[PDB]
C-alpha cells in the first residue's frame, strides 16, 4: 500500500522558520513528484510547488519562490519542505501530493498527505 | 491618422489616371494614400485570422519505454526473435553478443540478441495545414478626419474583411463615400506550403517541406488515443555494454532542440483563434467614390489655439493639435505655410482637408512642412495662429533613406515590391518582369543558405568580379555580390 | 537531431521579427569561434593545408576559411 | 490567466449539477482537466484522474468533460455523500504552474 | 546544451561503446545529404564558384566539396 | 439563352490542375434559371482578355 504521512501539526510565532516534512513509502519515490499543496483555513486550495526527487529540481509557484525551499532527501524517502520566514498571514494546512512526471500527469494528484497544519500567532 | 508614429509607414503620394492606386500591405508597416482631392487615409492590415485548421502529422517530442524484453540465442542458431517484435508499439534492434561456456551453450562465437521495448509518446506536437478557403484577412481603413482621439489610435477605423473568395470589398467610410479596394490575396504568403506546428501554447509558420523533413516519430493525427508512431526509433537509443548485453534508453525530451530547430520561422499567436501576425497582401484600391467631406464648408474667422505642444513624426511630418474657438459647428480649417522671413507656399498638407466637426472637440491637423525654417498659419484672420517650426533634414538624406526603405521592401516582398505604389506605368511592368525573372533565378540558387554564408558567397563573388578580365563577367559578379551582401545583411529578420 | 537543421534560409521572410532571430543570428559564429579557440592546433593544420593546396593568395585564404568553417560544424 | 468556478448547490433529488471551470487558452485549452473532491476536514481526493476519466467508484454521479476553453462535471443524479468542496486543476503552460480552482461548496439540499 | 557542439572531437576514448555512437556517426552526413537534396541549385552555384577559383582539378574538387559541406552545416 | 443579370457565389475554392488549368465552382442566385454565365479574364494591371 502506498500513502503519504506528514510530520504532524506544528505551531510557531511569526518570523520563525518551520520545516514541514512528508514521508513517502510503498512505491518508487524517484518516479513521481511531491506537489506540496496549501490550503488556508476555510479558503480555496492553492498549489505552491513540486519537486522531482529523481533529480531534485524544484518548480516553485511564482508567489512562493524564495519564501519557501523544498528538499528531496531521497535516502530516507522523505520530501522535506521549509519556510524561510513564516508570517502571520501564512497560516494554513500543507498537503503533500503525488503526481506523474509527464504533462498529462503534471496536474493530477493522488495519495495526498493528511496535511501539517501550521498555526501562526503571537 | 491611425498610422502616425508607426515607424514603418511609407506614403503613397501619387494617384493614377483611372484613380486606382496599388499598395502592398504589411502587418508591421503602414500606407497613407493621398490624392489630389480625395480624403487621405492610412490603410493598415491588422491580422490574418486562420480558422478550421486540419491537424496532420503529429510529432513526438518526448517518449516513454515501459516494457523492455530481451531474448538472445547462440551462434549459428539464427537471429533471436521475440513475440513482441510483430507488435506495432514496440521498437527494437538486432545486435550480436559474444557467448559461450558459462553463458548458456557450448559453441563459441557471437550470438544474436534483441531487446524490444514498448513506446509511448507523452508530449507531442502537431502540424496544422491552413485551409485556404477559411483564411481571412482583416484590414483597417482609418481616414484623416482630425478626431481628437485618433492621432495614434489603433481602435478607430473601419475594417474590411478579405478572403481568397470574394476578395473585393467596398469599405463604407462614414461620410467619405465608399473606398472600393480590389485586393489580391492569392499572391501573399504561399500558405499552401506553410503548416502551423504547435508546441503547447505556441505556434509557428514553418515551411511544409522542412516540417516533413525534420526527424521525429509521427502519426496520422486522427485524434486517436494510443496511436502508432512511424519512425519511432529516433527517440530510442540502444547501447551495448561492451559486448555483453543490450539496453534501451528513451533519449529524453526534444522540446528544446525543437525550439532551436525553428530558429528562423516566424511565430504565430495561437491564443483564441490562430491569428497570424506576419505576412502581407497586395491591394489595388479604387478611390473613385471617395468624397471629401467639408468640400462645401466655409472658412472660419475666429482664432485657433493649440492644446499641446507641436511634435514631429519619424518621417518628418509635423502634427498640430488645435482647438477652434468659434461658433461655427461645421468648418474648414484655412492652412498656409509661409517660408522664413518671407511669403510663399512650399509646405504640403498631409491631411487632406482639416474640418472642425464640433467646437466642443478639437482637430488633429497633420502637415509636412518644407525643409529648414518654416512658418505655419492656421487662422485666416489677422489673429491667425503662428506655429514656427524648423525641420532638421537634407533632401539628399531623404532620398537616401527612401532608397534604403525601398531596398528593404525589395529584399522582402521580392517580385511584388514593384507594385507597392504602382500608378500603372509601363516602366514599372518591365522592371517587375526583370526583377521576377532575376529573383526566380536567385532564389533557385540561394535557397537554404544562411546569412553568414550569404555574406561569404557575396564577398567571394565581389572579389571574383574585381579580379576578372572579362568585363561582362566582372560586372555580373560585382552586381550579384553587392546584392548578396545586402541580402545577407538584411535577410535574418 | 532536429536542432542541427534549423529553419534558416527558407523563403518565408516577412516584416515581423522571427523566432529567436537575435540568438540564432550568431549561434553558428559563436560555435565556430569557441571551437577554433579551444582547439588552436587545427589552425596550424589548416594553414598547412591551405599553403600546400592554395597556389594564389586568394585561393589560400578561401581554403583556410573553408577549412576553419567546415570542421567546427562537422563536429 | 486564472481559471474560475462559482459555488453551487442542488437538492437531494439529483436533477442535474453543472459545475464549470472557464480557463484561458493556455491552461484549459491544451491540458487535461483534473477534478478534486474535498470533504471538509480531510485531504482532497482525486475525483478525476484525467479528462472525463474516473479513478475509482462513484460512477454516473461524477462525470466530466471539457470543450474548448471550459470544463465541467456532469451528473445523472446526486446523493447525500456528494456534498464536498470541489476543485479543478490544470497545468498551465504560459505561467508554467498547476492552477487550482477558486473553490465551490456544493451542498446536498 | 545545443546540439551544434557535440562531444565527438575530444581525445578521450576507450573500448566501451560511446553514448549514441551509432546515430551520431552518420547524423551529420545524413543532414548534409538531405540538405543537398532539398536545395539542388546551390550545387550549381558551388560548381561555378569552384570552377572560377580552382586552377587545378585538385583545387576545384576540394573547394567544391568544402563549399558543399559548409553551407548545409553552417546553416 | 440570354445573359445572367445577377451575381454569383463561390461554393468551393478554386484549384489548379497539373496542366495549369483552374476550376471554378459557382452558384447563380437569380430567377432566370436558363441563362449564360458571363466570364471575362482580367489580367494583372490590365483588362486584357488573355
Ligand atoms: C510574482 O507574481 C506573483 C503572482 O503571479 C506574486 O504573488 C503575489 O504575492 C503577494 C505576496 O504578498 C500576494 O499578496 C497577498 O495576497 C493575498 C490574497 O488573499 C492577501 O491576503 C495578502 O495579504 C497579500 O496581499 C499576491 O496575492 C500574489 N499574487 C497572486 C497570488 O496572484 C509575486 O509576489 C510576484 N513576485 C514578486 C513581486 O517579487
Ligand atoms: C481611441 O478611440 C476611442 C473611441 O473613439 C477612445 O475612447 C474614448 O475615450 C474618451 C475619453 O478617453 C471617451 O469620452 C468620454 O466622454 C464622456 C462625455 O461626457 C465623458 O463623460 C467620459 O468621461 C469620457 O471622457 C469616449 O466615450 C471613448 N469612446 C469610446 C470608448 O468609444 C480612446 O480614448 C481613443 N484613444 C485610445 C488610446 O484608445
Ligand atoms: C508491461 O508492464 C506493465 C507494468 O509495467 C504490465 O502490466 C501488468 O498488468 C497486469 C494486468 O494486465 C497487472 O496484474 C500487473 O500488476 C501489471 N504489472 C505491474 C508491474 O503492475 C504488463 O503486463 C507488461 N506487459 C505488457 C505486454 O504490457
Ligand atoms: C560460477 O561459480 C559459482 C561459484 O563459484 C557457481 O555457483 C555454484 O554452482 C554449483 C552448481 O550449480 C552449486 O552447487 C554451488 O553452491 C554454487 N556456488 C555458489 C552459488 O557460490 C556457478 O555455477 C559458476 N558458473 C556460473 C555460470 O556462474
Amino acid at each position: 500500500q502506498v500513502q503519504l504521512v506528514q510530520s504532524g501539526a506544528e505551531v510557531k510565532k511569526p518570523g520563525a522558520p518551520v520545516k514541514v516534512s512528508c514521508e513517502a513509502s510503498g512505491y518508487t519515490f524517484t518516479d513521481y513528484f511531491i506537489h506540496w499543496v496549501r490550503q488556508a483555513p476555510g479558503q480555496g486550495l492553492e498549489w505552491m510547488g513540486w519537486i522531482n526527487p529523481i533529480s531534485g529540481g524544484t518548480n516553485y509557484h511564482p508567489r512562493f519562490h524564495g519564501g519557501v525551499t523544498m528538499t528531496r532527501d531521497t535516502s530516507m524517502k522523505v520530501a522535506y519542505m521549509e519556510l524561510k520566514r513564516l508570517t502571520s498571514d501564512d497560516t494554513a494546512v500543507y498537503f503533500c501530493a503525488r503526481g506523474r512526471d509527464f504533462r498529462g500527469g503534471y496536474s493530477q494528484l493522488d495519495y495526498w498527505g493528511q496535511g501539517t497544519l501550521v498555526t501562526v500567532s503571537s | 491618422m491611425r498610422c502616425v508614429g508607426v515607424g514603418n509607414r511609407d506614403f503613397v503620394e501619387g494617384l493614377s489616371g483611372a484613380t486606382w492606386v496599388d499598395v502592398v500591405l504589411e502587418h508591421g508597416g503602414c500606407v497613407t494614400t493621398m490624392a489630389k482631392n480625395k480624403p487621405t487615409l492610412d490603410i493598415e492590415l491588422q491580422k490574418t485570422e486562420a480558422t478550421q485548421l486540419a491537424t496532420l502529422r503529429k510529432l513526438c517530442i518526448e517518449g516513454k519505454i515501459t516494457n523492455v524484453t530481451t531474448d538472445s540465442r547462440c551462434p549459428t542458431q539464427g537471429e533471436a526473435i521475440l513475440p513482441e517484435e510483430q507488435d506495432q508499439n514496440y521498437v527494437c534492434k538486432h545486435t550480436y553478443v559474444d557467448r559461450g561456456w558459462g553463458n548458456g551453450c557450448g559453441l563459441f562465437g557471437k550470438g544474436s540478441l534483441v531487446t524490444c521495448a514498448k513506446f509511448q509518446c507523452l508530449e507531442l506536437i502537431e502540424g496544422k495545414v491552413v485551409q485556404h478557403e477559411n483564411l481571412k484577412y482583416t484590414v483597417i481603413i482609418t481616414v484623416h478626419t482630425g478626431d481628437q482621439h485618433q492621432v495614434g489610435n489603433e481602435t478607430q477605423g473601419v475594417t474590411a474583411e478579405i478572403t481568397p473568395q470574394a476578395s473585393t470589398v467596398e469599405a463604407i467610410l462614414p461620410e467619405y463615400g465608399t473606398l472600393g479596394l480590389e485586393c489580391s490575396p492569392r499572391t501573399g504568403l504561399d500558405f499552401n506550403e506553410m503548416i502551423l506546428l504547435t508546441m503547447k501554447n505556441k505556434a509557428w509558420m514553418v515551411h511544409r517541406q522542412w516540417f516533413f523533413d525534420l526527424p521525429l516519430p509521427w502519426t496520422s493525427g486522427a485524434t486517436t488515443e494510443t496511436p502508432t508512431w512511424n519512425k519511432k526509433e529516433l527517440l530510442v537509443t540502444f547501447k551495448n555494454a561492451h559486448a555483453k548485453k543490450q539496453e534501451v534508453v528513451v533519449l529524453g525530451s526534444q522540446e528544446g532542440a525543437m525550439h532551436t530547430a525553428l530558429t528562423g520561422a516566424t511565430e504565430i499567436q495561437t491564443s483564441g483563434g490562430t491569428s497570424i501576425f506576419a505576412g502581407h497582401l497586395k491591394c489595388r484600391l479604387k478611390m473613385d467614390k471617395l468624397e471629401l467631406k467639408g468640400m462645401s464648408y466655409a472658412m472660419c474667422s475666429n482664432a485657433f489655439v493649440l492644446k499641446k505642444e507641436v511634435s514631429e513624426t519619424q518621417h518628418g511630418t509635423i502634427l498640430i493639435k488645435v482647438e477652434y474657438k468659434g461658433e461655427d459647428a461645421p468648418c474648414k480649417i484655412p492652412f498656409s505655410t509661409e517660408d522664413g522671413q518671407g511669403k510663399a507656399h512650399n509646405g504640403r498638407l498631409i491631411t487632406a482637408n482639416p474640418v472642425v466637426t464640433k467646437k466642443e472637440e478639437l482637430v488633429n491637423i497633420e502637415a509636412e512642412p518644407p525643409f529648414g525654417e518654416s512658418n505655419i498659419i492656421i487662422g485666416i484672420g489677422d489673429k491667425a495662429l503662428r506655429i514656427n517650426w524648423y525641420k532638421k533634414g537634407s533632401s539628399i538624406g531623404k532620398m537616401f533613406e527612401a532608397t534604403a526603405r525601398g531596398a528593404r521592401r525589395m529584399a522582402i516582398l521580392g517580385d511584388t515590391a514593384w507594385d507597392f505604389g504602382s500608378v500603372g506605368g509601363v516602366l514599372n511592368s518591365l522592371g517587375k518582369m526583370v526583377h521576377q525573372i532575376f529573383g526566380s533565378a536567385y532564389t533557385a540558387l540561394f535557397s537554404g543558405v544562411s546569412w553568414i554564408m550569404k555574406i561569404g558567397i557575396g564577398v567571394l563573388l565581389t572579389w571574383i568580379g574585381l579580379n576578372s578580365k572579362n568585363t561582362s563577367m566582372s560586372f555580373s559578379c560585382i552586381v550579384i555580390g553587392i546584392i548578396t551582401l545586402y541580402l545577407g545583411a538584411v535577410v535574418q529578420a | 537531431s532536429v536542432a542541427l537543421a534549423p529553419h534558416v534560409g527558407m523563403g518565408l521572410d516577412t516584416r515581423a521579427q522571427t523566432w529567436m532571430s537575435a540568438e540564432g543570428a550568431w549561434r553558428q559564429i559563436e560555435k565556430v569561434e569557441t571551437w577554433a579557440f579551444r582547439h588552436p592546433g587545427f589552425t596550424i593544420l589548416a594553414l598547412f593545408l591551405a599553403h600546400y593546396i592554395g597556389t594564389s593568395l586568394t585561393q589560400k585564404v578561401v581554403i583556410f576559411i573553408l577549412l576553419m568553417l567546415v570542421t567546427p560544424s562537422m563536429t | 490567466s486564472v481559471l474560475t468556478q462559482p459555488p453551487s448547490a442542488s437538492g437531494t433529488p439529483g436533477q442535474r449539477v453543472t459545475i464549470s471551470c472557464s480557463g484561458g487558452s493556455s491552461n484549459i485549452a491544451i491540458n487535461t482537466v483534473n477534478w478534486y473532491q474535498q470533504v471538509p476536514g480531510t485531504a482532497p481526493k482525486l475525483l478525476m484522474y484525467s479528462n472525463n476519466q474516473r479513478p475509482s467508484g462513484v460512477p454516473d454521479r461524477f462525470s466530466g468533460s471539457k470543450s474548448g476553453t471550459s470544463a465541467s462535471l456532469a451528473i445523472s443524479g446526486l446523493q447525500s455523500e456528494d456534498e464536498a468542496d470541489y476543485y479543478c486543476a490544470t497545468w498551465d503552460d504560459s505561467l508554467k504552474d498547476v492552477l487550482f480552482g477558486g473553490g465551490t461548496k456544493l451542498t446536498v439540499l
